[PDB]
Parts: structure tokens; C-alpha cells; sequence
RNA sequence: UUGAGCCUUGAUGUGUAGGAUAGGUGGGAGGCUUUGAAGUGUGGACGCCAGUCUGCAUGGAGCCGACCUUGAAAUACCACC
């Protein structure tokens, strides 16, 4: 059993999480729910070995062996993807490194007939054999090519190239498994493979995720990560829900009935203590009071964000008009003379479903040149908001986060403005001190908020805005984002929210481009999929 | 049919003696066949762990009953020593890479510490049936006429199963009934010394003797 | 009150430990000082742990 | 009526590339089937749905290893699991 004890990590000024101590494991598949910024991912990387805490420790026995799902993609483009993708079977892969080192120098001396001659049994009990054909078929069953998936790392497109590293996590036959934020931007038949297959295999995974779906089809139990402690309880993703709801709600009807019967003891108290002939009638009450002592409340790290989108200057008829759209790099246009005219306050949910040009075209839009359109226009007032799916570059720079956040400071916004929209983030001063590239995905998404709050654009453009975001920060986005009068155009690659935020539907299909008038609603009718 | 008739005629739960185990395996020996019988005991090990695992190898004392073209991949004065061994191969770069190419397998593999061609040239081939030397199995030793005896002398290896049970051959069916005993015997023993340090509980849990035809039964 | 207690464990090896006082908001990071280690008399690196 | 466990018995554990839903060993390579078949007369169970398991037999005495592409070989069959 993989046990952790008192590890009590603190990040700056206030600890994620404190002296958590509690074992893991037994064959069970553990959900690790909590708020977006409450440190799961740190509690992860130190449950795993990589970083140390800052108290406490972590003991694994040192035989069965962690599989971890690292997000550090082209970190192996020097070599191919067929052993990039067993390499994270670390202890038969230095077995490799032995033995293709120690072969080149001439010749096998008499070191060699004992130090790489019996090398080769650990190959046999690595089953180093059965390596590639047993990953061959585990990549082809991700869906990276079929049997293309060879050569440089840097062949395979960047799209989707990180389904490798995914790939790379399950195939040891690890007994730990720590999948990290495993299907962010992942379309959803990959998604069910991945359902389906890590239950079939008997480990002990630890996974980290926000949808509903995922956790339900692959848990057991759940742990939090909710008032700096995590408890775990047994179930699924509704039963926690249920859970925590009603344990928390019974707490607080308890502390209603202590402060009640603490405030009705307190008045005689008040009322007696001080009476000449009846003093000695309120210390059977003043030492009752001291034994009630309502229990610690500790805030929800919940919250909701109170964002708000405001235009500086609004415009009228024609947003934009695009005309002459065509634009292919390897496998020739993805969307062939796409015309589209949007009128102000229209809003587009342009899905595209793992690799159409779904990203691109809005990388066109705002501004990505050389395509064949030459009759992309802009509005004249316009001033545009662009979200990326891309949140690394805007912060691999060593600026703190406020000072960050004050490269747009507008003519007439000072520190108090320029703190408050994040303090309005629930961001605290406690964190205005830390650099930038420290901060989670949600985070990082929700700084950009903060950031195109600033700019007060006419124009929105989303591309999957919603990615390790927790509930919350998708339903202040769902209920802030309805109420913006500018114009907007996204692509949400999930479907409750394009089916309650589309107003006109564009979809690049592999081959041609769609276009529908009428929400998701209309148009998964039209289409006959319900 | 035959193993419908005795199903029967064997009990499984019982446990028979050494002896009356084997005379049962010579009378339910039916198919023409020189059927080189065997034995599988399950040594108590966990497969999880590498250092429990017991690769061997050891001389009988009567013999399996047939030889192996063990195939000598040395070279220089190593490959030069084995070919008044009266083995069945010669150890050159060109005869292993090459040679070896299309050739199926030998018996054994020589221990070639001297020369540097019978390294890796085994491949999917050499590897896959574990034809590879090794130091602990003894295939990979200086001593190739020493060796010699080993490969022609019935030089029986055994390795662990995924599970922890390790079958090999102890003889055939010709052989007499007080010569596969102390053939077992020998086996069994080696086993026992081979045990490795952390082997907790009962190591021999279970010594099913069988033939290739025939029916499995234990002995103790 | 809010400063509470830490010790700096040596990194000479032995068992040796000064003891401190750390305000643990305002710094969350170790602490890194070379102090004197009575039990093999040198001055070597002492960083924190509990 | 049903839980928990054990002995025994019997089924199931395919992509590719290959004849084809090959678990690992490795014993062997020629054995299974006519105290009644490969295929045919015919149900149900399982299923990545292409296929396996299964009453008997009018007729029945004939099918599977060598080749082959594979990291590896085949209910030719038994073993310990
Ligand atoms: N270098 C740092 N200094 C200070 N605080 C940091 C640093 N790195 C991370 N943090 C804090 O640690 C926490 C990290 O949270 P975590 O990464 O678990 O977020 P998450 O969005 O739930 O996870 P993920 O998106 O990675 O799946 C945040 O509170 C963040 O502010
Ligand atoms: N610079 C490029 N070089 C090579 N191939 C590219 C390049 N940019 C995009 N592609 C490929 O063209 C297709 C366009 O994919 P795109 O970048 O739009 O991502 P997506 O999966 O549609 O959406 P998103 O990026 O929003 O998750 C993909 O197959 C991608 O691999
Ligand atoms: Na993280
Ligand atoms: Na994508």
C-alpha cells in the first residue's frame, strides 16, 4: 500500500493542503476531485516522487513501480516513437541504453562475456521481446497512424502527438498509475477506448479529472481536495456529490443548533452574573457554554468567479466578411472557399472534432497571414479578444502575475483597477508576488480573463475556452458570457455548452465546411443524432 | 475416449508414492512414442520481483535420454578450442551473422567471451527461445571443452514460469524405474540449493510428474 | 503566535540540530545557513527539516 | 433463498501483417478420429460479431503440426498453473 504521511505542502503563503496523511491502493481506482486552484496536481508530482514536500514523506515499496502521465510533450522528438512510447517502462529501457552502448567499441572483452552477456536475461524477464508489438498494438489502439507511427517524434504532427506520451502511461502493466489531467482537448471515441481499456487492466490508477463521465466509468473511490485535507469516500462521482452535499448541510444545521443554544445560554448569563442576591445563579450556565463550542468552519475553496464582460465601443451591422478561404499544410485545404458574413452580436460555435482546422481558422481570423483568402476584413472600431488554446507562450516570461496582468492597464485604470479585476478572480494579494509560469491550467485560463476583461474587445474569439476548468469556472463563464453583447465566436469542444450558447453553427468537415443558422439543438435534429 | 476412459482410471487429489507414481506413468504410457517424460514443482516464489526468480542449470546424473547440437559461438582461440569438442558448430562472425541467418537454432549457445560475433546476432530468433549464454545458466563460460560435457551430458536448464513453477524433462519412458528416481532425485536437490534467500512459506509446494501423453500426478 | 518553530538538521551527516524560529507565510521556502557542527568541528551547510 | 472461501470439472482470453477470436511457459514433433467422421441432417450459450462451445447420428471412416507472414507458435495433445 502506497502511503503518505503528513506532507503539509506550502506554496508561497498558505499550504494547499496540510499534514494529510492516509494510505492509497489495494487494487481500487481513486478519483482526485477538488477546486482548480487547490493544489491536486502539486499533490500528485509529490505523491509520486518527483518534487519532495515540504514536511512529511511519501513510501512506495520500491519493487512496484509508479507510472506518472507527464505533460511535457516534445521532450523525446530526438528519437522515434516506438521506444519513445516504451520508455516509460524506466527500469527495460536503460537495459537498451547498456546494450547498445556497450556493443560499439570493439571488441567483447572478458568484461563484456559477463557484464552484457548475462544482460540480455534481464531483457528476457523485462520481456523485452514482446516490447514494441505489445505497444504497437497499444498506439494503434490510442489511434496515432495505423502503421506509420515510426520515425522522428517531430514527424508525427503536433495536433495531437500527445497521445503518446497518454499512450506511454498504461503500457508497462503498471500497478500504480497516476494519469494527470489525462483527456483535456481529447475528442470523445478516444475518450471511450480510454474508459473502456483502464478498466480492464487490474492496477491501483490515481485520476485527476473535472467531467462526470470519465470519473463514473473508471472510479471506485473519490478523494478530495476540498478545506485543505482530503477525505476519501467510497462510490462514484454521484455518490460523492451526494455525499459531500449532505454532510456539509448537516454541519451546518449543527452549527445552527450550537449557536442557538449558545445564544439563549448566553442571555442569561447577560442578564444574571451581575445581580447582587442572584449572582451565583449564572455560573452553572457560564461553564455550560464552554462545553458546547461549535465546531471549525472551514471556507469552501468553491468560490465562483465574478466575471463580467463589458465593450468599450460598441459597432453595428457587419462584423466581419470573409471570403477566398482556402489553406492546407501537408494533406492539402482543410476548408476549401469558405465564405461566412456575421452580423454584431452573432455567435459562432465552430467545432471541428481532432485536427480539421478547427484552431486554425480562428488563428487565420485574428491574424496568422499567407492563407489564399484575400477578402478577410475586420470592422473598423474593432478591438478583439483572442483565447488560444495555447496558454504557454503568453506567460514563458519571469513576470509576476500582477505585473503581468498591468500590460493593458487602460487610460484610466490604476493599481486599484488592475488588482481588483483579479481580486474580483478571487485572486489574493497572498498570491500578487508570484511569477507567472507557475500557475495551473485553470488558472492560466482564468488570468486570461482577467486579461481580456482589460481590453473591453468588441469582438470574442474562444478556441475550446473551457479546458482544466473545474464546474464552477464553466458556469460563471456559462451565465457571464450569455450577457455580453458583442460579438462572439468560439468553438467549445464539449456539447452542453455549444447546445446552450450557439446562435449559428460552422463545422469544418474532413473533406467540405458546413454552415447552419439555429443552436445545437436545431442542428442535432436536422443532422437526426440525438 | 481414451482420456474419457482414464479420467477414472487416475485420481488427482490422491497423492501417489515416488515409485507408484512412475510405475503408474509406464502403465498408462500408450502411444507409440519414445515420450521423454517430465516434471513441473511448484517452487514457492513471487514472479514480481526479480530477485526471486531461480535461473538454473544442472547436470543429471543418468540423463535425459537424447542430444542436443548445441551450436559453439566463440572465435579466436575460444572458437578454435571447441572444434575437437565434438560439437556442432563453429564460431566465426561470418558463420553466426550469416550462418546463423537462416539456420534455425542449436542446442545450446558456446560461451564466447574471447571472440565478438555470437553477441547479439541471435535477434528475434536467438532470443525469443532463449538461446542466448548466460553466466548464471553457465551457456556463456571460458571453459568450452568443459562445457562440452554439460551440452552432450544433458546440461537440463530450468527458469520460472510468470507464475513460479518450473517444468522440465527427466527422462523417457524407456528408462527403468530406479534410474528416473535418483534423476528426480538429482533435479530436486539441485532446486533446493538453488532457493534463493527471500523465499518465504513452503518453496516445493507441489511435484507433478507426468509424461508428454499420459496423466500428472504428484509424488509427496 | 504565527512565528513557530523549526530545526536545522545537518547536512554533515550526523545528528545535530540548532533550532528557530521561522514566520512561515512571509517565507515558504527552506532555510540555508552554514553554522558549526560541534561533533565533527567544521562548518558545514545546515538545512531545515522537522 | 442466498453471501465468503476451497478441491474438482468445463468454457473464455484475435487486429494488423497470417489459413485463422495464438495466455505463458516447452514435451514434442507426427499425432487425433472409426467401444463410430473432416463434412453433412439439425438447436442454444458467448462475442472486439468474424467466429468458438456444445444432443446424437441417416450417411461415417477421415480432419490438424511440416509451408507461411510474425516478438513468439498452433485444441498434433497432454501437462503445472
Ligand atoms: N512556484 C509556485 N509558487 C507558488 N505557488 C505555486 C507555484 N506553483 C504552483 N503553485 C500553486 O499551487 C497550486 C497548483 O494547483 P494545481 O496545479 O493542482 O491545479 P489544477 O488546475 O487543479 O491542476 P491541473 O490543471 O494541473 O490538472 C495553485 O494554487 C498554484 O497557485
Ligand atoms: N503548422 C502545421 N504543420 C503541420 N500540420 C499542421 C500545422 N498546423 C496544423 N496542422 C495540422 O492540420 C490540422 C489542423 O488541426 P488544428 O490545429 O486546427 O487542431 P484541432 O484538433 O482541429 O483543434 P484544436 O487545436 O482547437 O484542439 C491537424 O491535423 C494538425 O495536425
Ligand atoms: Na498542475
Ligand atoms: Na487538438
Amino acid at each position: 500500500m502506497l502511503v503518505s504521511s503528513n506532507v503539509t505542502m506550502q506554496f508561497g503563503s498558505k499550504p494547499l493542503f496540510e499534514n494529510i496523511s492516509v494510505k492509497f491502493g489495494g487494487g481500487n481506482r481513486y478519483g482526485l476531485i477538488g477546486a482548480n486552484g487547490s493544489g491536486k496536481s502539486t499533490f500528485m508530482k509529490i505523491l509520486g516522487g518527483d518534487l519532495e514536500p515540504t514536511l512529511g514523506n511519501v513510501s512506495l515499496d520500491p519493487n512496484e513501480r509508479i507510472g506518472k502521465l507527464r505533460q511535457d510533450q516534445f521532450a523525446f522528438e530526438e528519437f522515434t516513437v516506438l521506444d519513445t512510447v516504451i520508455m516509460g517502462h524506466k527500469e527495460l529501457w536503460e537495459v537498451k541504453q547498456e546494450r547498445d552502448r556497450i556493443y560499439a567499441l570493439p571488441e567483447m572483452s572478458e568484461e563484456d562475456g559477463y557484464k552484457v552477456a548475462d544482460l540480455e536475461v534481464k531483457y528476457g524477464e523485462m520481456d523485452g521481446y514482446s516490447a514494441e508489438a505489445r505497444a504497437g498494438e497499444l498506439l494503434l489502439g490510442v489511434g496515432i497512424p495505423v502503421e506509420q507511427h515510426y520515425g522522428p517524434m517531430s514527424e508525427v504532427a503536433p495536433g495531437w502527438k500527445l497521445r503518446v506520451l497518454l499512450a506511454q502511461a498504461l503500457f508497462a502493466d503498471p500497478d500504480i498509475l497516476l494519469l494527470d489531467q489525462p483527456t483535456n482537448n481529447l475528442d470523445i471515441d478516444t475518450i471511450r477506448w480510454l474508459e473502456q481499456v483502464l478498466n480492464e487492466r487490474d492496477s491501483t490508477m490515481i485520476i485527476i479529472s473535472h467531467d462526470r463521465h470519465f470519473l463514473n466509468m473508471v472510479c471506485t473511490h473519490m478523494a478530495d481536495l476540498d478545506y485543505g485535507e482530503l477525505r476519501v469516500y467510497p462510490g462514484n462521482y454521484d455518490e460523492y456529490m451526494t455525499a459531500a452535499t449532505q454532510a456539509r448541510e448537516r454541519l451546518l444545521a449543527d452549527n445552527a443548533k450550537k449557536k442557538a443554544q449558545i445564544a439563549e445560554l448566553q442571555s442569561f448569563v447577560s442578564r444574571f452574573s451581575a445581580n447582587a442576591s442572584k449572582s451565583r445563579q449564572a455560573t452553572s450556565r457560564a461553564r455550560q457554554i464552554d462545553k458546547i463550542k461549535l465546531e471549525e468552519v472551514k471556507a469552501s475553496s468553491r468560490q465562483n468567479p465574478f466575471i463580467r464582460f463589458e465593450q468599450d465601443k460598441k459597432l453595428f451591422r457587419n462584423a466581419l466578411e470573409v471570403e477566398g478561404l482556402t489553406k492546407g499544410f501537408d494533406n492539402g485545404p482543410l476548408f476549401k472557399n469558405l465564405n461566412l458574413l456575421l452580423e454584431v452580436g452573432e455567435k459562432l460555435a465552430v467545432l471541428g472534432t481532432n485536427g480539421v482546422g478547427k484552431s486554425t481558422l480562428l488563428k487565420t481570423l485574428v491574424g496568422d497571414l499567407q492563407p489564399d483568402s484575400g477578402t478577410v476584413k475586420w470592422s473598423e472600431n474593432a478591438r478583439i479578444g483572442y483565447y488560444a488554446q495555447d496558454h504557454e507562450y503568453e506567460f514563458e516570461n519571469d513576470l509576476t502575475v500582477f505585473e503581468w496582468m498591468s500590460q493593458w492597464k487602460q487610460e484610466g485604470d490604476d493599481e486599484q483597477a488592475v488588482r481588483s479585476i483579479l481580486g474580483r478572480l478571487l485572486f489574493s494579494q497572498d498570491d500578487i508576488k508570484k511569477p507567472a509560469k507557475v500557475l495551473s491550467g485553470g488558472e492560466k485560463g482564468r488570468m486570461l480573463f482577467g486579461k481580456l476583461m482589460m481590453q473591453k474587445p468588441n469582438i470574442l474569439i474562444m478556441d475550446q475556452p473551457t479546458n482544466h476548468l473545474d464546474m464552477e469556472s464553466i458556469e460563471s463563464l456559462n451565465m457571464a458570457l450569455e450577457l455580453y453583447q458583442g460579438t462572439l465566436i468560439f468553438v467549445s469542444h464539449d456539447r452542453e455548452f455549444v447546445s446552450s450558447l450557439a446562435t449559428r453553427i460552422l463545422e469544418i468537415t474532413p473533406e467540405r465546411v458546413i454552415d447552419f443558422s439555429g443552436n445545437y439543438e436545431d442542428y442535432l435534429r436536422s443532422k437526426g443524432i440525438e | 475416449k481414451r482420456m474419457r476412459v482414464i479420467r477414472e482410471k487416475v485420481d488427482a487429489t490422491k497423492q501417489y508414492d515416488i515409485n507408484e507414481a512412475i510405475a503408474l506413468l509406464k502403465e498408462l504410457a500408450t502411444a507409440k512414442f519414445v515420450e521423454s517424460v517430465d516434471v513441473a514443482v511448484n517452487l514457492g516464489i513471487d514472479a514480481r520481483k526479480s530477485d526471486q526468480n531461480v535461473r538454473g542449470a544442472t547436470v543429471l546424473p543418468h540423463g535425459t535420454g537424447r542430444s542436443v547440437r548445441v551450436a559453439v559461438f566463440t572465435q579466436g582461440a575460444n572458437a578454435e578450442a571447441a572444434k575437437a569438442a565434438g560439437a556442432e558448430l563453429v564460431g566465426m562472425e561470418d558463420l553466426a551473422d550469416q550462418i546463423k541467418k537462416g539456420e534455425m537454432n542449436f542446442d545450446v549457445v558456446i560461451a564466447s567471451p574471447d571472440a565478438m560475433r555470437v553477441v547479439g546476432q541471435l535477434g528475434q530468433v536467438l532470443g525469443p527461445r532463449g538461446l542466448m549464454p548466460n553466466p548464471k545458466v553457465g551457456t556463456v563460460t571460458p571453459n568450452v571443452a568443459e562445457a562440452v560435457k554439460n551440452a552432450k551430458a544433458g546440461q537440463v536448464r530450468y527458469r520460472n514460469d510468470k507464475n513460479g513453477i518450473i517444468h522440465t524433462t527427466i527422462g523417457k519412458v524407456d528408462f527403468d524405474a530406479d534410474k528416473l528416481k535418483e534423476n528426480l532425485e538429482a533435479l530436486l536437490v539441485a532446486l533446493k540449493k538453488a532457493k534463493p534467500t527471500q523465499a518465504k512459506g513452503v518453496y516445493i509446494k507441489k511435484v507433478s510428474i507426468s509424461t508428454t501423453m499420459g496423466a500428472g500426478v504428484a509424488v509427496d | 503566535g504565527i512565528r513557530e518553530k523549526i530545526k536545522l538538521v545537518s547536512s554533515a551527516g550526523t545528528g545535530h540540530f540548532y533550532t528557530t524560529t521561522k514566520n512561515k507565510r512571509t517565507k515558504p521556502e527552506k532555510l540555508e545557513l552554514k553554522k558549526f557542527d560541534p561533533v565533527v568541528r567544521q562548518h558545514v551547510i545546515y538545512k531545515e527539516a522537522k
